């Protein structure tokens, strides 16, 4: 709690989890982040920008690839079709 | 009580995940709401009800010690019957 | 070849360039039509976003943001608002006149609002199949455009304009079962006379 209710003030703090022994829970594929965007630009996406203009906030997402699709991470390569 | 799926986005409320996390946005009216996996409810709640609301969240004003004002409106030492 | 025209006639319901009325009640915000598309540069991208809309009804108050020349011009109450100018200022132009918001943003681009509900944008004979989105694509060929952003026609709309919303993660539209009759309207040959 203590880690948002600075953040929620203006002043966000870093990688203070890495030696603090506990993640908050997420499920597979993700772990937590922190300060990343609302605007996690998933698999079946169009590719626009600059609306998502929001704060930042935080939360467990994805790997650097490992696009989101339908609640897991799957790598951009294998990204479906729809029909 | 008719369970439904999810997003849901009825009445003007928008029911989404946010980084793996459940969110609930009211943003006409002026609130966000949203749980995480542990289950922590989080309010994130628009100055205009400055003053205004009074629930279990305390009012929103700047001081941290009067916000217990019951139901009735009485500064109550304790935070449980309260 | 003469100056084509979308519309929003209503709530929900959207005309093409071509000419293709088509029923889409959605609540996440679309992108109506724009210039990136495909192996396009992508000038302008006029985007729309209606809440508690899909049933009409007294609410349903559109949001319009339209992107064009690096600028952030809105819409929506009544109002419009610049959140960010554009850098060529010679070719905008607002003409309130009467009951319409006239938008000129070119030579080839021109926006009208009812200040209520209607986004009739006109588009010159410059582009022809330059742009898509929910209008389609402005080629004259009139059933084709329902090209999904996945790049097929689909036949059921329902499902097209779900391809064009901009967040990814709202919540898609409902498959209503198909009759003659809304809701009120339902069960309610009285009343559904008196309104024919
Ligand atoms: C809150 O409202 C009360 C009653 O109107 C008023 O007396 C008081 O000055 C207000 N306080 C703040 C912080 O706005
Ligand atoms: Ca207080
Ligand atoms: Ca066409």
């Amino acid at each position: 709690e203590y880690a948002r209710t600075c953040a929620q003030e203006g002043m966000v703090l870093y990688g203070w989890t890495d030696h603090s022994a506990c993640s908050p829970v997420c499920p597979a594929g993700m772990e937590y982040r922190q300060c990343v965007s609302p605007c996690a630009r998933t698999c079946q996406s169009l590719h626009i920008n600059e609306m998502c203009q929001e704060r930042c906030v935080d939360g467990c997402s994805c790997p650097e690839g490992q696009l989101l699709d339908e609640g897991l991470c799957v790598e951009s390569t294998e990204c479906p079709c729809v029909h | 009580d008719q369970r439904v799926s999810m997003p849901y986005a009825s009445k003007g409320l928008y029911l989404e995940t946010e980084a793996g996390y459940y969110k609930l946005s009211g943003e006409a009216y002026g609130f966000v709401a949203r749980i995480d996996g542990s289950g922590n409810f989080q309010v994130l709640l628009s100055d205009r009800y400055f003053n205004k609301t009074c629930g279990l969240c305390g009012n929103f004003n700047i001081f941290a010690e009067d916000d217990f004002m019951t139901q009735e409106g009485t500064l109550t030492s304790d935070p449980y019957d309260f | 070849v003469c100056d084509a025209t979308c519309s929003t006639i209503g709530m929900a319901h959207y005309l093409t360039f071509d000419g293709l009325k088509y029923l889409f009640p959605g609540e996440c915000q679309y992108v109506l039509v724009q210039d990136y598309c495909g192996s396009n540069p992508g000038t302008f991208r006029i985007l729309v976003g209606n809440k508690g809309c899909s049933h009409p009804s007294v609410k349903c108050k559109k949001r319009v943001t339209i992107l064009v020349e690096g600028g952030e011009i809105e819409l929506f109450d009544g109002e419009v608002n610049v959140k960010r100018p554009m850098k060529d200022e010679t070719h905008f132009e607002v003409v309130e006149s009467g009951r319409y918001i006239i938008l000129l943003l070119g030579k080839a681009l021109s926006v009208v609002w009812d200040r209520h509900l209607s986004i009739s944008v006109v588009l010159k004979q410059t582009y022809q199949e330059k742009v898509c989105g929910l209008c389609g694509n402005f080629d004259g060929i009139q059933n084709n455009d329902l090209t999904s952003s996945n790049l097929q026609v689909e036949e059921d709309p329902v499902d097209f304009g779900n391809s064009w919303k901009v967040s990814s993660q709202c919540a898609d539209t409902r498959k209503v079962p198909l009759d003659s009759s809304p809701a009120t309207c339902h069960n309610n040959i009285m009343k559904q006379t008196m309104v024919d």
